[PDB]
């Protein structure tokens, strides 16, 4: 039908092959919500969404 | 001379480095793998496919008795009967009543269409690796391919490259593996001679045009129950077809590390693991002595902005003052920072702009021009988009991955927790010694 | 009916055994390994032999200049010259005094005798054993050939024998191995691409009629001096004939455990090590009733003479009574004795002889006769001559190897010393805590 499937990429990559199409590579980059540059109520947010 | 360097094993992304001799100008050196094939050692056991149950014509002796002989064809089967009385389209084909004995017979061989969709079964031992390099030094590009074992010289146009042995030793191919029609499944087939009625390895032969076919397919016969002539046989279902229905996924969507499986030499080409410790023998013709390369008199780095990510996010600026209008090799001497441009034309005075890509929030790396060093230092922001379509160029390494203000706000706390107790202990022993005069 | 048995893997000598069932008569069973063939799974790597330096005719350009390209033949080597003036039989082959060049190229290929005189390098691993058997039970022989992995069955005329795994596994080969004219050596050759000039392996090819011939053999040209035209060169010694000088002994007279080593499939046939367990599915139609066999009482041995050698030197007699004639099996139920008759003829009240062998100087073993245990003791003596030409039958067992005289002197001495310290200890403790009263 007309569906949608979540997945989970890593640091090293993820490829998925939809049918007869060519495989497409996807990498993720460290985009934690915050900033590692001050106000210590907030440094422990950026270093928690990566490596909790 | 020869310069040792461990290039990482990721296909496509180059690993820049520069070499240094005394009295000679420095020379850049770009190393990149472009395609790497992984080929194992192949031992073939047999070939199986769908069978074809042949029944030769029923031998009938009128007014006598029979008993079999021995043969060697696959699943040879004898069962004489007693007191038969057959019937053709002309009724009463035989004459002598109540003791006619017929001889049934059954055996098997391959299907006629077995040449296309047979399933070769193999055995794999201790694969070896072959990488395709691409070396660019001093505007002289050299193509070559070499073996990865540390004694095999891959030579190409006066440039001897001895790739040493890789660290990790594995393959996606386990010990037993079948192959049909290009699709590489992965399966623990029965060893040769050991049939099973109703599973893979049901009918085995060392070649498809052979005559030493062996089989054990559980053919039990029946006594003929209707007046006409036939041969009532029953046989178990084919192990190849019922294996094919329950085959599972092939190796092309289960093999780790991104390996693409080519089938015709059974290779596992173009995937990424470990490091490749190589060494490049630079020829002595690409070296001009240091009196002729224009030396730079002072440099001072200053960066502009960062986005530490996969792509070339950070921008760089050196401000120099040089001697003449020649060239300069450019290399950053870190392991978390890599530069886009490798050489730049120089002026007696002028500026420059470079590009780097890093993964740490502080850019405290060292950038070398022709001869001198100048430390760059600023802080760098995380990226905005969560997913990018190209892989990272340097690693994470978890020492400089933590920020500077995080260390300056935690190491003060740990240093205070140590300082309060060492002050408490020294004033304890001082007070006890000062009262201890009595 | 299953019957587990661990026969010793040494060819030629049989292995006496009785099977037994309740309500039936027991019957003999002997299992000899008539032949065995230990074949490994191997992998061809390259064919090498003595090379042949071809030198094509030199190219001279009259009053000009030349340079060499890159070729791909086996060890191509070119370098130009200048200032020549070559002479043929009719001289003056150019027309300017020392302003011209000549070319000089050289390469190798195979000899026209390497189709008989080559040396096929291989790479063996994981040898898997095969055994030809000879089963005979109740004067009915059978010949079987089976694999000695614990799955693959061996079937011949309503008799199914499955051989268990090996006790301890080895193959007499190393990992790398080479072959020429049937003589299997044992060498660690340089692999494909890693040629050194002057050892075994400086010619590499897929097959001998292939084209991808790769080679390095230290061929360096020299400058000609004489006015006549030729090309001088120099080259290292052929490493194939240097290997052939001091190759060593072949492995047909260096392999342990004593086995003929065939070549054309690379067998390691017919040597003897360990024990292999089998289990024989005897058909129940080949049995006889216990209401049919001659039942006996009054069984007692009488030993004529004993000698512990590897022939059938010890003689032995029996006394019996029976109630009807026929055949009955004979068997010794020890591990230090075998018979040499497996069936005998029994009369009503008679008495017969036998022959045995032993490796123990104290023959205390239990013979059987038609299913009736009877112990009979004997005493033996060392042999006369001490080298024969037929292998031993029985191992040493470490406890029947010492005689009863050695044990009773030894343990009488130990019992004297132990009884002495125990009587001293008990007198010490009881007299102490009897005298200490007050
Ligand atoms: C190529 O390299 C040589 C040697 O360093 C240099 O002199 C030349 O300028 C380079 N070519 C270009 C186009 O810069
Ligand atoms: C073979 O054995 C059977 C019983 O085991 C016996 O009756 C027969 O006489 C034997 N054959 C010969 C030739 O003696």
């Amino acid at each position: 039908g007309s569906t949608s499937r979540n997945f989970s990429v890593g640091r090293e990559g993820l490829e998925y092959v939809w049918g007869n199409h060519e495989p497409v590579r996807v990498w993720a980059q460290e985009s934690a919500p915050g900033d590692p540059h001050g106000w210590p109520h907030e440094i422990i947010i950026h270093y928690y969404h990566r490596h909790p | 001379f020869e310069h040792a360097t461990t290039v990482p094993n990721v296909p496509g992304i180059p690993y820049k480095a520069l070499v240094e001799r005394a009295g000679y100008a420095p020379l850049n050196l770009e190393i990149t793998v472009v395609s790497s094939e992984l080929t194992p050692s192949t031992n073939k056991e047999y070939v199986t496919c769908k069978f074809h149950t042949v029944i030769p014509s029923p031998q009938v002796k009128c007014c006598g008795s029979l008993e079999c002989k021995a043969s060697s064809k696959a699943d040879y089967t004898c069962r004489v009967f007693g007191g038969v009385y057959p019937f053709m389209w002309g009724g009463a084909q035989c004459f002598c009543d109540s003791e006619n004995t017929q001889l049934s017979e059954a055996y098997v061989e391959f299907a006629p269409d077995c040449t296309i969709d047979h399933a070769v079964a193999l055995k794999v031992h201790t694969a070896a690796l072959k990488v395709g390099l691409r070396i660019v030094y001093g505007n002289t590009t050299a193509h070559l391919d070499t073996f990865v074992n540390g004694v095999t010289p891959g030579s190409s146009r006066d440039l001897k490259v001895i790739a040493g042995p890789i660290s990790a030793a594995f393959s996606p191919f386990d010990h037993k593996v079948v192959i049909r029609k290009g699709l590489v499944y992965n399966y623990d087939f029965p060893e040769y001679g050991a049939m099973k009625p109703g599973a893979f390895g049901d009918i085995q032969a060392s070649s498809l045009d052979a005559t030493d076919i062996v089989a054990r397919t559980d053919i039990r016969l029946l006594k003929p129950s209707v007046k006409n002539i036939h041969v009532p046989y029953t046989q178990a279902v084919s192990g190849y077809e019922m294996w094919k229905n329950n085959s599972g996924r092939p190796l092309q969507e289960t093999a780790p590390f991104g390996c693409k499986i080519e089938v015709e030499p059974l290779r596992a080409s173009n995937c990424a693991y470990g490091h490749i410790p190589i060494s490049i023998d630079i020829p002595d013709a690409a070296f001009v002595r240091s009196s002729e390369s224009p030396t730079i008199l002072e440099v001072s780095c200053t960066v502009a902005d960062c986005i530490y990510s996969a792509d070339f996010g950070g921008s760089l600026t050196l401000q120099y003052k040089a001697d003449r209008e020649g060239h300069c090799p450019v290399h950053s001497h870190s392991t978390t920072a890599v530069l886009k441009e490798a050489t730049t034309h120089v002026t007696a005075v002028g500026s420059i702009t470079l590009h780097f890509s890093t993964s740490s929030p502080q850019a405290n790396f060292i950038v070398s021009l022709c001869g001198k060093k100048s430390t760059c230092n600023a802080e760098c922001k995380p990226p905005a988009d969560h997913i990018i379509g190209e892989p990272h160029k340097v690693d994470q390494e978890f020492q400089a991955a933590v920020s500077k203000t995080s260390w300056n706000w935690l190491l003060a706390l740990f240093g205070g927790a140590s300082s309060l107790i060492v002050v408490g202990l020294i004033v304890l022993v001082c007070s006890s010694m000062l009262i201890n005069t009595r």
